[PDB]
């Protein structure tokens, strides 16, 4: 199956791009960059660009929809929900939060056949 | 070409009114977009002449604000008129 | 330059204007132009349509219709709708 | 006009009027579900699921169906707290289109999000 | 431009008649017209610029006066206030007066009071002017009273 | 031969060199690049140049036009057979 | 309570202030229209300053009203009110900088 | 063959975002005594040219200072015409 | 960047990260370059809801400027209330009034600047061409001798 849409790959391609911006990872907080009003306007715009770059490089022939919501420091309840109207056995979309330092920041994936 | 500024109301001394006209120039050029402009003569203002400064860079306005003595200048560059103050 | 026919009308196919402000803007000129002929009192039909738009959408639309001339302007983002009729092309920028 | 008659062969398209006709119905299926604004409990967070449920459906309803619907809704507290929610989907340029609306109250914020792709 | 464009002779069947005789009557009392309302405005106009030559003068006095005494202060510092607000106001209000005196030159076959307003005009923008400058070198002085 | 004409523009106050550079730029701009679109890309450049930016001017042989202005900144003048229309407006 | 028609582009401001200073923005505007904005600016400054309950401190109450203008101020926390009246189509920027 | 949708397309399934919960503190002030915020009022501006199509105008010199021939006859050529005279002649 | 090939040889499109609805291009006239300048490329990125929030954390380098400021405001107005407790005997001026007090006539001028806006003005102009006459004319030898 040459193409064909896997839950994995999608979720490695996000965490190579979450890395890619601000993550040497290793176990250990090597790196500390709080949330400027400044640079959440830049993150945003290089974060979606890596992402869809990540996707592109094993993309199959998939349409890919990629959202960037930032938080600024949590203390504020905040729940994101997704929905697909598509045919099961054909796409699949996930959505991935992550927790690095100060930044809180969720990121969803829109999977479409073509 | 951009020929230098034309200030019609005005409370600056004869060493700042200069230093005003010289970062307008550096601005305009240097910035396209009306608050990109406005943005940087305050952060410049702010290394020059302490934290508290404000600046408006409008095509066609009015207001009255309240300024420190000798810290307000307005200058009307050709066919663009930048409002700045102190508190 | 590449155009396309949609809502009965010969409209520059990427709808540089929002297609919202598109559909209802070429609707109401055919349906001004049912009742008023370009060829016959062309200069009121305009005036009904600048005053149409400045009521249900953002002010100061400027609009220019010809059978023939040729223009640059500039307009504000998703704010231009230029669209032909049988002939006739009706160009219109929001400021 | 056998240029146009050749386009329909090409990409089908179905170009239905995707931005500002789902931009309204979206808008008003919100005010109506926030109803009190004052609340955002966490209670309601499961509340707040069961809208972009509702949601969907109505974006069938709303003349798309040969498009293909994701929508993504967002619930939020707002305490002067600095957040910006961007996207970017790789689609074919002037065959697909987004729809996005944000209601912003005193003390609460919700923005919704619904993207269409077309499939033949 | 009608008396201008006039025919000077039309004629009919077995007739013709000289309007010239007559058109040129015209030209010499529909001038007389234009001239009733030039000198409509002109009087107008030099209403304006005398309200401007004194107001300006008006200002200029109060900063001529000593002001050694308290009260006296209280007096012209609400003068200074106007000084800014007219400074605000009067650069709307001066570009009307501007066009007017134009306007009218172009009019009037008159050369508007010899020289000797055409002097009061550049006088009253040198004197605006320095005033201004006199009104900075005034708050510094204040500033030390 | 431009019978009739639409001046509303401002004329005092040394402001008679922006309706002047209406007529002659309009002279030198249709003789040379002989294409409508192109017109209105030169005149438009000129009286941004000289009079600040935000003038909107349109170039036809035949059309219908009805739009918003700022006063005493509109001229509408025939050169030749083509009708030039420029005004300002923001 | 009515609320005449406005667009908000930034409100950092309490809900109470916000729609007081619109009502009177309208009303005022409505007073003499076709009128210069310091002429409008000066008395909604006026009545902002006079109204009781409505100092925040810091700073002192400026009112900027134009049709074309971009800015950049530094404000008091909670001080700042931008909206656009739709009948007039004038924007108006009024807080407090210390 | 080409492209056609008679495959049914209507399943649908969600999912839940989130984030975890942490402390109250958060080590972190509320607000600044002052605050910096840049408002523009103008909308972004972008040109376009549009002209209304020029229909293409050729430019062809033709004569029809010659008689009428058929079309496979030259009416200059010698040849041609003097065949075609001779067919004539054959009641 | 790749391309869908669309089956029973369709002319082949492709799938572009740009998003359509964003402007094509975006023009911002420069007063230094003193004419209107356009930039074909854009962000072409879509924000749905943007939210800019005073909130600082402990010890950033945003508090310390902010601290400063308070420090300055705070000095002036100690120096304020003590030379005004100094100078007058045993002084009962509270901490407000000596702000209040702080600011004159003389310590911070109010000016009214407005700048000179053209009123706005809706005309109308229709250009109809010159009238075009149909003529026909017959030449024949004799009328052209005659």
């Amino acid at each position: 199956t040459d193409k064909e849409y896997i839950s994995e790959e999608v979720q490695k391609a996000i965490d190579d791009s979450v890395k890619q911006v601000f993550g040497i990872k290793d176990d250990s907080s090597q790196v500390t960059i709080t949330y400027n009003k400044d640079k959440v306007n830049l993150w945003t715009q290089q974060i979606i660009d890596y992402t869809i770059r990540g996707l592109n490089k094993l993309g199959k022939h998939f349409k890919y929809c990629v959202t960037a919501i930032l938080q600024q420091t949590n203390h504020a309840g905040i729940s994101v929900q997704i929905t697909a109207y598509q045919d099961t056995n054909t796409d699949g979309s996930l959505i991935q939060c992550y927790e690095i330092n100060d930044i809180y920041a969720i990121v969803s994936v829109f999977a479409m056949a073509v | 070409m951009n020929h230098e500024p034309e200030v019609k109301a005005t409370d600056m001394e004869e060493d700042m009114i200069k230093r005003v006209k010289e970062i307008a120039i550096n601005a305009v050029k240097e910035y396209k977009q009306e608050k990109q402009i406005a943005h940087y003569i305050k952060y410049e203002f702010d290394k020059i002449d302490g934290y508290g400064w404000n600046c408006i860079v409008g095509r066609n306005f009015g207001s009255h604000i309240i300024h420190q003595t000798k810290k307000y200048i307005f200058f009307k560059i050709n066919e663009l008129c930048l409002l700045l103050w102190k508190a | 330059q590449q155009y396309k026919t949609f809502m009965g009308a010969r409209v520059l196919w990427p709808p540089e204007c929002a297609d919202d402000i598109l559909e209802g803007a070429i609707r109401e000129t055919q349906d001004a132009l049912k009742k008023f002929e370009i060829a016959r009192e062309g200069q009121k039909i305009a005036e009904h349509l600048k005053k149409y738009m400045d009521d249900h959408f953002d002010p100061y639309w400027h609009v220019f219709f010809g059978k023939n001339f040729g223009c640059q302007a500039v307009h504000n983002k998703n704010r231009f709708i230029y669209f032909y009729i049988e002939k006739t092309a009706f160009l219109m920028y929001q400021t | 006009r056998k240029r146009e008659a050749s386009l329909i062969t090409l990409n089908y398209i179905k170009n239905r009027f995707y931005p500002s006709k789902i931009q309204k119905i979206i808008k008003e299926l919100f005010e109506d579900r926030l109803k009190g604004v004052e609340y955002d409990p966490n209670n309601a967070n499961q509340l707040s699921e069961r809208l972009v449920l509702e949601l969907r459906e109505k974006i069938k309803r709303g003349k798309v169906p040969r498009y293909k619907i994701g929508v993504q809704v967002v619930f939020g507290e707002i305490k002067g707290q600095g957040l910006r929610i961007a996207s970017k989907c790789l689609w074919d340029v002037q065959n697909d289109n987004y729809a996005s609306y944000t209601y912003t109250s005193e003390k609460v914020y919700c923005t919704g999000i619904v993207f269409g792709c077309y499939f033949e | 431009e009608e008396i201008e464009k006039i025919v000077p002779t039309y004629k009919i069947g077995a007739m013709e008649l000289m309007t010239h005789n007559i058109c040129t009557s015209l030209s010499t009392w529909a001038k007389e017209w234009k001239l009733q309302y030039s000198q409509d405005l002109h009087k107008r106009a030099r209403q304006l610029l005398d309200s401007l030559t004194e107001q300006t003068k008006m200002l200029s006095t109060k900063l001529s006066k000593p002001v050694k005494d308290i009260d006296s202060l209280g007096y012209v510092m609400e003068t200074l206030e106007q000084i800014r607000k007219e400074q605000a106001e009067i650069d709307m209000k001066f570009n009307p007066v501007q066009e007017m005196y134009s306007l009218l030159d172009n009019y009037l076959p008159g050369g508007i009071t010899d020289k000797d307003e055409m002097d009061a005009r550049s006088l009253l923008r040198r004197n605006w002017d320095i005033l201004i400058q006199q009104a900075e070198i005034k708050g510094k002085e204040y500033q030390h009273k | 031969h431009a019978n009739e004409q639409i001046i509303d523009m401002p004329e005092n106050s040394e402001m008679k060199s922006m309706k002047n550079d209406a007529f002659s730029q309009a002279k030198f701009a249709v003789e040379n690049y002989k294409f409508e679109n192109k017109i209105s890309s030169h005149i438009k450049k000129f009286f941004d140049e000289k009079y600040g930016p935000n003038w909107h001017c349109v170039v036809g042989k035949h059309f219908n036009a009805y739009v918003s202005y700022d006063s005493k900144n509109f001229i509408f003048f025939y050169e030749g057979q083509l009708a030039i229309l420029l005004y300002r407006k923001g | 309570e009515p609320l005449p028609p406005h667009i908000i582009r930034f409100n950092d401001m309490a809900q109470h202030l916000l729609k007081k200073v619109i009502r009177q923005a309208d009303v005022l505007i409505k007073e003499n229209p076709q009128g210069l904005e310091k002429d409008i600016a000066l008395n909604l400054v006026k009545f902002v300053k006079s109204q009781p309950e409505f100092k925040i401190g810091d700073g002192e109450w400026q009112c900027i009203i134009g049709k074309n203008f971009g800015c950049s101020l530094t404000f008091d926390a909670n001080v700042l009110a931008f909206f656009d009246l739709l009948p007039s189509r004038k924007s108006i920027l009024l807080f407090k900088s210390g | 063959k080409e492209f056609n949708n008679p495959i049914n397309f209507q399943d649908t399934e969600t999912r839940y975002g989130g984030i975890q919960n942490q402390v109250v503190n958060i080590n972190q002030y509320v607000q600044r005594n002052p605050n910096f915020i840049d408002l523009d009022n103008i909308a972004e501006l972008s040109e376009h040219s549009v002209n209304t199509e020029r229909v293409k105008t050729g430019d062809r010199g033709m004569s029809h200072k010659e008689g009428g021939w058929p079309g496979n006859v030259d009416p200059n050529e010698a040849q041609e015409t003097g065949r075609f005279k001779k067919r004539i002649e054959k009641s | 960047l790749t391309a869908q090939e669309l089956n029973e040889d369709m002319p082949s499109k492709m799938l572009e990260p740009k998003n359509p609805q964003a402007p094509k291009n975006i023009t911002v006239y420069d007063y230094y370059t003193r004419k209107f300048k356009t930039d074909e490329l854009v962000d072409q990125m879509i924000v749905h809801f943007s939210m800019d929030g005073d909130y600082i954390w402990k010890e950033s380098n945003e508090y310390k400027t902010q601290e400063e400021i308070r420090d300055t405001k705070k000095a002036l107005i100690k120096e304020a209330m003590r030379k005004q407790e100094s100078e007058e005997p045993g002084a009962n001026h509270d901490e407000e009034a000596i702000k209040q007090t702080l600011r004159n006539k003389f310590n911070y001028n109010t000016r009214e600047c407005q700048t000179i806006n053209p009123s706005i003005r809706e005309r109308g102009v229709s250009t109809e061409p010159p009238p075009s006459d149909t003529i026909c004319g017959n030449i024949t030898q004799w009328e052209i001798f005659d």
